């Protein structure tokens, strides 16, 4: 019995060791269907994975994709997350919304490419003071071609050595290394009744699922049967790496 | 200033890029002619130790040549009585972080030569990738002063070279321009203070206008503008800087060049024209007071860059009038003629009868015709647009003859493809972008890819082309005239080539170690003519053989339509030296040995 | 083979280094000669990329000319008729580790030829740093076998060039020279299977020795002696490696070569004369077995190693009678002279007057004499050692005149001192070393250190010297002589000489781009002479040039004695090739252009 | 009124941070004379500490020398020390002397180079299978004119990878790593009765004492009138590091 899961090189979600969430989360689902996983690999990043990983009959299952997506059919979602702040503990800026005043003032912020931070953070007019240390965390090398973003990693990294003040991640990408960081950081989670100067809304949480493709309903109606034979190891691995994670409703 | 003057008139020296305030590539020595130009033989030759592409050209004064090189930015200096020995050498040690932020451009553009009077002795003006310039002793190599320009952690690096104009040397800026805006300084040459500074995008204070600007064309904007065509604070990240060449008049006291293109590169970021970016000024050479600015790409869609050559002559118009005027090409495919007092649009034409980007431009109104088939952001497969980014005319020095009234240039012949896509990813999260392939263009072969270049002599009064001539990669570099009736140019292959004059026949070419992205110079030493020319290959031609890349849409789609120049050249850098009969320093063996 | 010596005794092809079996260098043509000297010009030039050491000299065979290069080793091929085209290239990817163990020496001697019969194609045999062995197709340049020959984590890396012989090909070994031996290794040149190995140091099984071993000269040690001369098992790190070249007699069936030095470098640690380390040899191609050999210096204490070059000659002795000979240069300062029929001693000789390391070598029992005040011995100053570790003599190609019977060398003119000393630690440590120094001979100046080489004609049988020669730098790479009484050589300051061949006077000098530390090389096209020579700066004279070194001790002295060649040249690689008045393929311009 | 040390760059004994022993050994001694200690770095190794150091008026002690050295005065010792074995746990491998058969048998073993241990290898022959596993450990680059050795930890990583069965080294070099070790290696003192096949002896323990100029008698009156005064913290400071310190006379 083979699955032959999806992957490609992201830390800390896949890493060739094993062990990052999508590998241990992956092993418990296959071994409670009784197959053994085999792992296609991909050098490209998850960017790519659905566009040349499924449709071109090399891969079969792919990890984690938001639900109700319109590219591949999804299963049932296992787990509910979203958009954290971040910011030093012991520095008293008590931040629970995105309408603070005390954004305008922060000497520095750290946030994403092409994610809702992005866009409130023109949204309030910083860009301009922030793009160029944006640019600067990463090497200024950003090609239209190619997919650039910023590592979990050297976000964190930026917020504990306070060259940069608050910060806006996701939950499953920095839990990790927020447990192990050397100094106490903070999260929040932010509001889902984010509004912006337009009125148009901003969501902030999100449901996780897996994809399949569009044939194989077999596969799926496996994987849903598998889900709930499996939650409670699930469940004990997201509440042992740390992942915040929101009750689905 | 006015020793500059005298000392160009002569023929012994090579004073400044171009070797006049004109700008003319142009030397009066009848030596070498068309009788016996099938006998030139090396004299001698130079290695550097760098591997990258080596620009422009050496300096020549006083029986002494300077040579310039790529990153690290060494100095060579050598007697032209015996090259063997050097006579000081300046090797710079640079922040490691430099290399980090420019991976692509690692080259650098030229040196400056201010005479000095009485008290303060000759100085050899240079700048650095990490952001420094400084000023050398010409005949010692000792540092005199050094002052600090960009900022690494923006994301600047310097690849310009400075100018210099009465006791004040002009240092502009570039980079990544990814967050910053672009500025001129301008510095004292003796000390180094900071006399003037403007800004291209901006407020009126910043612009540092004056009173009478655009006063005789009213139409091509006056005031407040600067702010006015951006929607709202994008100013401050808008871009335009300027790394091109420089022209100075001494009659009018004015300083003529042009800025570079928008950012961020996609175009629903920035709507409006995008005021005073992609636009020739005219500006004071002490008080830095702007006179004209004519824009000739109002918001940009292909990515071009209007930092080109500008050419200065006298001639007369359609009616008869005796004019000064200015001569101009572009990325876009379209040559200007502008008048050098005010800035009356003369004339502007097409390099090309296969542009098909522009139909034509108005000179009553001074606003292109878009053809909107061949424009993008219409979110489709737009193809067949010609000319790619780097577009028909490159970043070389061409020349101009003043007898015939004939400009010699190099042409690319290239076309581009342009296709969007829009990828989502996980939670809320997207990337969008566009990818390009580059081809040859109809006078070329497609399948052989080959048949990139061109070769032209233009008039432009009357807009004629007296000759064109095919090459099989693209001249990068610019071109040479000589009063001999000779145009000398190098070539990416690894020739350098002469050709006639009047009809354009090949009469002599020799194999160079690798390929050439600069430009001639000649000179005479003692009775007899000299013609150096540099070797080495690098920049946006040789990405893919640099840097080891066989992805096609690496580089822009620049590995694709270069894909067969490793058969045919290598890495490499140096200088080579030609005479007649091969007659050099050490035609007597014995000269320079030991004891 | 046979058709190699057919093919050798044409004048348009240059098949193996040396040019001949009997390694001689000298070519039949007289178009260049006294007369016409005056008049060679540069025909066309190639750049290969790299900034190294280039060692050897191109092959021309059959209307082509192959290319190699150093680290990481590319190979080339060129057409006669247009040398802008490159018909194939090969480019190795190694793995990362190998230039981790030997960064210190990153050079390669040259490639092979086999012509092949009717069955399979024409071979060319090259080696890789990695410690891989390959033949490649001449025509196409595919691979036909790969073998592995050495280990990268013993520490062995090869730099050395194969030698072709009969149907089969010859491989010797290097490296650190650490923990390990030396061996030779002939294998199949069609299939790649090994024949026959064979050892420096260890029991006559492993060394392979034949009945009659030195039957001619008993005294020169005959049996059990690559055990005896150590102690205990010390033979297994004794080293002996060889990276020299080769001679071939198809008379005698014998190949012609010497082994290195022994290891540690600690004269203590290694008591015994270490038999078999620094000795002729003369083994049988079928079988590997040897004839004779012949050891230099007992016991070595100065670091020196015989691996230099073996010519081959006939001439009459002082008796009168017709003698078969074999030449040998040394490091030492000593010239041997032996019968290659047996390996009787003939002559032995001292290159200069200033030699003090010995004081004569003994004719009829083969010992030399030895001065103890230059030796080396521990809490003293040894001072004025005359040679230096790098000798007299180094690993370039000399030559030869068969009608004149003369021998054209060219020899370092270095002189050392040495100092030990011991320092102690902590907790019973202690590290025990030596440093050195090196400075220029009597006949040079030391205050401003010029002066360090110069050139010889040698006489083998009476010993005379018919002229001499100095130089500023030392002459390093080899000379070519020619039938047009003019002999060619390449200097370190980037000149390319060419002398007379009965007197001396210099004729003609060219400046090329960097040093030389190879040999030029001759060949004929159609009518026509053409003369080739490498250009690149490497090894022990370029180290600190090469890695920025500014501290006199290291590279053992290297650094100190050639601190002044960064003020003549600078790092680069290439070819260039000369012909009279700069005749060549591109004398019609529209030869090789794009239609 | 303050105190120059001599320093160099010598890892895990003296490092820039001042985590290292040296450093904070120097440091308590000079809080007991009540004088703060200076730090005069030399780029050149610690072998070149003295006679480039010390006769070249630029600082004024040393920290770390063998007792009754001659070129140097030496002060009161304050520890012991000597050569240890290295080998893993749970491999029956138990090694108390140096004439145990079993080490002609090993696949390899790592010393350092001009030490005892290189001396007892030449003696049971064994150098000619192992010299170029030594060279190669690091890159083959000996040169006559400049000092190598192998550093501390490289020992222990390969006693922990598997690549060297046996190993011995000094105590203080290896204290730090050891008690680190993901795998939990072994040690074991080297009996000082040690004697070689022509029967001159070897010693494998030593006295630790400072050194000074040879005219400085009054700072060697406040430094071994200064080392009973802060000897507890020396102890306790040696304890903690994990140092296997011998019984002193």
């Amino acid at each position: 019995g083979t699955l032959r899961v999806c992957a490609a090189e992201q830390p800390p979600l896949s890493m060739k060791d094993g062990s990052g969430l999508e590998n241990r989360i992956a092993t418990t689902v296959a071994e409670a269907m009784g197959r053994k996983a085999q792992f296609v690999w991909l050098g490209k990043p998850a960017i790519y994975l659905v566009r040349d990983g499924l449709e071109k009959k090399t891969c079969d299952v792919v990890i984690g994709l938001d639900a109700d997506d319109p590219r591949v059919l999804t299963s049932k979602p296992y787990y509910r997350s979203g958009y954290v702040f971040l910011t030093r503990a012991d520095k008293d800026l008590d931040i629970k919304s995105w309408s603070d005043p005390r954004l305008k003032e922060v000497s520095h912020m750290v946030v994403g490419f092409g994610t809702p931070g992005e866009a409130m953070l023109k949204d309030i007019g910083r860009y301009e003071e922030d793009m160029a240390y944006l640019y600067s965390l990463v090497n200024f090398r950003a090609p239209r071609n190619q997919y650039t973003q910023i590592d979990p990693a050297r976000m964190v990294s930026e917020v504990a050595t306070g060259k940069a003040e608050v910060g806006v991640a996701f939950g499953p990408d920095v839990a990790r290394y927020v447990r192990d960081s050397s100094t106490k950081l903070r999260m929040t989670p932010v509001p889902d009744d984010t509004q912006a100067s337009d009125g148009r809304k901003m969501p902030q949480s999100f449901d996780q699922a897996m994809g399949v493709r569009k044939d194989d309903t077999a596969l799926k109606a496996e994987i849903d049967a598998a889900l709930e034979k499996a939650k409670p190891k699930i469940e004990a691995i997201l509440k042992e790496e740390g992942v915040p994670v929101l009750p689905v409703s | 200033n006015d020793k500059l003057v005298e000392l160009s008139k002569s023929d012994d020296n090579w004073v400044m890029p171009g070797k006049n305030y004109d700008s003319n590539n142009f030397s009066d020595l009848k030596q070498i002619n068309k009788g016996n130009v099938k006998q030139l033989r090396p004299a001698w030759t130079f290695s550097t130790g760098l591997l990258n592409g080596h620009e422009g050209a050496p300096l020549v004064v006083d029986g002494k040549m300077y040579i310039h090189t790529s990153f690290p930015n060494n100095t060579f200096a050598l007697g032209l009585d015996d090259p063997g020995t050097i006579l000081w050498q300046d090797k710079p040690k640079q922040n490691p972080a430099a290399r980090a932020v420019a991976c692509c451009d690692l080259v650098n553009r030229g040196l400056a030569y201010w005479p000095g009077d009485g008290k303060t002795p000759a100085l050899i003006l240079k700048t650095q990738l990490d952001g420094n310039v400084a000023a050398l002793n010409a005949e010692t190599g000792e540092t005199v002063w050094k002052v600090e320009n960009s900022d690494i952690k923006v994301g600047s690096t310097l690849t310009i070279a400075p100018y210099v104009v009465k006791d004040k040397v002009i240092i502009g800026s570039s980079g990544a321009e990814l967050g910053v805006r672009g500025y001129l300084t301008a510095y004292d040459v003796k000390t180094g203070e900071q006399v003037w500074r403007a800004y291209a995008t901006g407020p009126d204070k910043d612009l540092l206008l004056a009173s009478d600007f655009n006063i005789k064309n009213p139409h091509y904007g006056q005031k407040g503008l600067g702010t006015g065509t951006w929607e709202g604070d994008a100013w401050k990240i808008g871009g335009g800087t300027n790394w091109g060449w420089y022209a100075y008049d001494p009659g009018t006291n004015l300083i003529y060049f042009g800025t570079g293109n928008p950012a961020p590169w996609n175009e629903t970021m920035r709507p409006g024209d995008n005021k005073w970016t992609m636009t020739i000024f005219g500006r004071d050479a002490d008080t830095g007071e702007a006179k004209f600015g004519y824009q000739k790409t109002p918001h940009d869609e292909w990515d071009y860059a209007g930092v080109n050559v500008m050419m200065l002559s006298e001639q007369k118009d359609k009616d008869g009038k005796a004019r000064k005027l200015l001569t101009h090409p572009d990325r876009n495919g379209i040559v200007y003629t502008l008048d050098r007092t005010d800035g009356a649009l003369v004339s502007a034409n097409k390099l090309d009868d296969t542009v098909n980007v522009f139909k034509s431009v108005d000179l009553k109104t001074g606003q292109p015709v878009r053809d909107p088939e061949y424009g993008t952001r219409m979110d489709h497969l737009a193809k067949d647009i010609c000319p790619s980014a780097m577009g028909y005319h490159n970043q070389g020095h061409d020349s101009y003859d003043p007898k015939r009234e004939l400009f010699f240039m190099g042409i690319n012949h290239i076309c581009m493809d342009w296709e969007p896509f829009m990828l989502p990813y996980r939670a809320g999260q997207f990337f969008v972008g566009a990818t390009l392939n580059m081809y040859p263009g109809p006078k070329g072969d497609r399948q052989n890819y080959e048949g990139l270049g061109q070769i032209k002599a233009y008039n432009a009064i009357t807009g004629d082309y007296k000759w064109e001539k095919m090459e099989r990669f693209a001249v990068w570099g610019g071109t040479m005239a000589t009063a001999g009736d000779l145009v000398f140019y190098g070539t990416l292959d690894g020739y350098l080539k002469a050709r006639d004059s009047d009809t354009g026949d090949l009469l002599w070419k020799f194999k160079i170690p690798s390929g050439a992205i600069g430009y001639p110079m000649t000179y005479t030493h003692k009775g007899t003519q000299y013609v150096a020319i540099y070797y080495g290959v690098g920049g946006w031609p040789g990405v893919g053989l640099v840097f080891d890349l066989a992805d096609p849409t690496a580089g822009l789609g620049a590995v694709g339509a270069f894909k067969k120049l490793a058969n045919y050249t290598q890495m490499g850098g140096g200088v080579v030296v030609f005479s007649l009969d091969g007659k050099g320093p050490y035609d007597d063996p014995n000269v320079g040995e030991w004891k």
